[PDB]
């Protein structure tokens, strides 16, 4: 044995080359793991792109600080690169995903799918999470049951340093706990002063609650502008190691933004959120009142931090799974996944396990609870052989770029798409090589003769798949429905 | 409902309780230095690395708190640096002595003990100081695949949330939950649910008190040999069959592995989290996580 691993294992250990995708999250605790496991050799890439630098390269400068030796091979460039093709992913006998963008993490599947590399996904959520193998026709893929998006972020981000844009949809989210809900510590919305990064040191008169300050002024729209936007903001200046590689925010003045998506607009819907609120609790996203309180606080917040703001209906459609997170949770997770890629190395992949997290044990007193891995979902519309979907339409009104765009890239998560139609000429809707189609994008999809049955391949060469969409037209649906998949 | 407001203010000051609270660790080797960093990050008062122990040339090279090339110097001074960078807010102190000869004066000072690589006898010796003033007791380790963690908090109040109430969990001395007696007929079926990792726990112990130290891998062949020797004493001094821990255990239970010290040393350090802060209810009294097949297992061992 070596260090409790067999001699053979310790070999792939030191030998395998493992991807790790994503530098922020499990990330840091999953690099940690993997060096003092014994893998030496590494490679980290996330979603930037540069022309410091990337998150990949700066995550391996704070790597080589902790072990100079480590053999970490960084990249500047997202994975969502077309140069990261399945070649690529064949150089490492396992992936590790430590993202949570869906799209993104739907890519990566369906690349280790093709590469036939081994992938292994994970989940947090507060005191829960998760982990499980994907292997390419034994267990099913990360898209063989819809999954919702993981919007769980730790409170040193969100009320600190809150990188855009859904960091704000949670901190408006968490000040309608605060004022007119269940008070709780893991949503708080003042400055965090124990924020490790910031090293706060307390003033020479240093020597509080958000909804306390509400109580006495008696929920006053006016004050809560102050204080939270503006105080509050100025407050986060005097933490001067929080701003120092990126930008610092600017506060915002009641008396200077109202004088003069909207932007001067959003203050005046804070002020009258509150005042309806206030007569009026447990968040509800169809409430009318409840939703304009966490479009106009998050709006405010997403602009003093210097961004492009978001509409209403794009923060309604998030906020959905907004959890607190608990940094033990990632250490947790972040060693089992190192776990089941031993497991993987030893050549036995039949011993992986979904392994759910629970944050009290069950009946059965287990509070790791493992399970067998589930095979590959017959039904499942990106691993199963030749698949196919029924797509529900208006060929006279839905143009080849919504097709494009809405449809197979982004419903479908495909990244360059080839799209052609399945009536013997091989007719060309759509070509991912830039300067072919573009002229086709304004037309509508019953100028080239698709109408009710007609079927189009859809192939996207760079993830090695093949999707075949049926057409059915339909005049219902509605003025704001433009397409639905059925089942 | 007078009684109702007077448990959701003493909820919301659950945080300012471990804002507060001094913990104990001692012994700084692959378990406690997750143990650390994560109360570390977790916004303790302060935190005091202790051990005895200096970085002897058979420690792995590649260590989380330890620099590399660190052989000859403390452990916990040479873990100073790295755990105090993780969060200035926490005043981190360094103890060189040995656990053993210090004084019962020298635990008042700390809200919580956390014990790793310690032997059986200074486990129990500790509990009862810790028992004796009022001071939360938490013990753990790693070996192989397998690893654990016990929590004595006497007789522990804590608020859950149903809608939030208060509820009371009483635990019992480390030193009962090590030695059940299995001859009643009761204990005889919870035998058959017991999981095999607590007698795993027992044959362990005794190794470490016979040889002085744990099974090395260098030493594999003649320390699983041992192994198999103490799981036929010591299961029969408790009237149990010893096939009821399976004579290929040898094989996962040696040296201390990275990915076992971080599962490990998260629920151990989020169970001290809730104990010190009075926070959600925690496990009573055993937890038990076998690494080769992802299971978790919280056992309540030691009464009745
Ligand atoms: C700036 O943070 C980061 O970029 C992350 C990223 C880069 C480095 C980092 C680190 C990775 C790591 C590799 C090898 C060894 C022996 C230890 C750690 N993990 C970590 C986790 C939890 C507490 C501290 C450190 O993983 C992490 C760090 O240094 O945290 C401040
Ligand atoms: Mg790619
Ligand atoms: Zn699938």
């Amino acid at each position: 044995l070596s260090r409790g691993l067999p001699r053979e294992l310790a070999e792939a250990v030191a030998g395998g080359r493992v991807l790790v995708v994503g530098a922020g999250g499990i990330g840091c605790e999953l690099l940690k793991n993997l060096v003092l496991t014994g893998f030496s050799h590494i490679d980290l890439i996330d979603l930037d792109t540069i022309d410091g630098r990337s998150k990949a390269q700066v995550a391996k400068e704070s790597v080589l600080q902790f072990y100079p030796k480590a053999n970490i091979v960084a990249y500047h460039d997202s994975i969502m690169n077309p140069d990261y093709n399945v070649e690529f992913f064949r150089q490492f006998i396992l992936v590790m995903n430590a993202l949570d963008n869906r799209a993104a993490r739907n890519h990566v599947n369906r690349m280790c799918l093709a590469a036939d590399v081994p992938l292994i996904e994970s989940g947090t959520a507060g005191y829960l999470g998760q982990v499980t193998t994907i292997k390419k026709g034994v267990t099913e893929c990360y898209e063989c049951h819809p999954k919702p998006t993981q919007r769980t972020f730790p409170g040193c981000t969100i009320r600190n340093t809150p990188s855009e844009p859904i960091h704000c949809i949670v901190w408006a989210k968490y000040l309608f706990n605060q004022l007119f809900g269940e008070e709780d510590a893991d949503q708080e919305v003042s400055p965090d002063r124990a924020d490790p990064e910031a090293a706060w040191e307390p003033t020479e008169a240093e020597a509080i609650s958000t909804k306390e300050w509400a109580k006495s002024t008696g929920y006053d729209p006016v004050k809560l502008f102050t204080k939270l936007f503006k105080d509050d903001i100025r407050y986060l200046l005097t933490m001067d190691k929080l701003w120092r590689k990126r930008k610092p925010p600017v506060p915002l003045d009641w008396a200077e933004v109202q004088s003069q998506l909207d932007v001067k607009s959003y203050a005046r819907l804070f002020s009258k959120s509150i005042e309806t609120l206030r007569v009026h609790l447990i968040w509800d996203k169809d409430d009318p009142s409840a939703m304009d309180f966490v479009t106009s606080a998050a709006n405010l917040r997403m602009h003093i931090f210097s961004m492009n703001m978001k509409s209403r209906f794009d923060i309604k459609s998030m906020a959905g799974n907004i959890i607190p997170a608990i940094a033990t949770t990632n250490a947790v997770i972040a060693g089992l996944i190192v776990l089941e890629g031993l497991k993987i190395l030893s050549g036995k992949i039949d011993q992986c396990r979904t392994i759910f997290l629970n944050k009290q044990p069950n009946p059965r007193k287990k509070l790791l609870v493992p399970c067998a891995l589930d095979p590959p979902n017959p039904n499942c519309y990106v691993c199963a052989s030749k698949p196919e979907v029924t797509v529900r339409l208006n060929v006279h009104k839905v143009t080849v770029l919504t097709l494009q765009d809405k449809i197979v890239k982004e419903k479908f998560a495909m990244v360059a798409p080839d799209v052609q139609i399945e009536d013997g000429k091989g007719t060309i809707l759509i070509s991912s090589e830039e300067g072919e189609t573009e002229a086709n994008n304004h037309k509508k999809l019953s100028e080239f003769g698709i109408r009710n049955g007609s079927r189009l391949q859809a192939d996207d060469f760079l993830q090695d798949y093949t999707l075949l969409i049926n057409i059915l037209h339909s005049e219902d649906l509605g003025k704001d429905v433009e397409f639905e998949v059925v089942g | 409902a007078q009684y109702d407001r007077q448990i959701r203010l003493w909820g919301l000051e659950a945080q300012k309780r471990l804002r507060a609270s001094r913990v104990l660790l001692v012994g700084l080797k692959g378990l406690g230095a997750e143990i650390a960093k994560n109360l570390i990050l977790a916004g303790v008062k302060g935190l005091t690395m202790l051990d005895h122990e200096q970085v002897t040339p058979e420690d792995p090279g590649a260590q989380f708190l330890i620099r590399t090339g660190s052989v000859g110097r403390n452990r916990a001074e040479a873990s100073l640096e790295r755990a105090q960078n993780l969060n200035p807010m926490v005043d981190v102190k360094v103890d060189t002595e040995d656990i053993e000869k210090k004084p019962e004066s020298f635990f008042t000072q700390f809200d919580a003990v956390c014990l790793t690589c310690c032997s059986r006898d200074v486990i129990v010796k500790v509990d009862q100081i810790c028992h004796k003033n009022s001071i939360k007791f938490f013990t753990g380790d790693v070996f192989g695949y397998h690893g654990y963690t016990f929590a004595n908090l006497g007789e522990h109040e804590f608020v859950e949330e149903k809608t939030m109430v208060k509820k009371k969990v009483v635990f019992c001395p480390v030193k009962e939950a090590l030695e059940v007696d299995w001859s009643s007929e009761k204990a005889k079926a919870a035998l058959k649910r017991t999981t095999s990792d607590y007698f795993l726990l027992q044959v362990l112990l005794k190794f470490r008190t016979d040889k002085g130290r744990d099974p090395s891998s260098d030493t594999y062949e003649e320390d699983s040999e041992l192994l198999l020797q103490i799981r036929n004493d010591v299961l029969d001094s408790l009237g149990i069959s010893p096939d009821l821990l399976p004579e290929d255990f040898v094989r996962y239970c040696f040296s201390e592995m990275a990915p076992v010290c971080a599962v490990v040393g998260g629920i151990l350090a989020q169970e001290i989290v809730k104990a010190l802060s009075q926070r959600d209810p925690p496990h009573n009294n055993f937890f038990f996580f076998d690494g080769m097949k992802g299971n978790g297992i919280v056992e309540c061992l030691g009464p009745k």
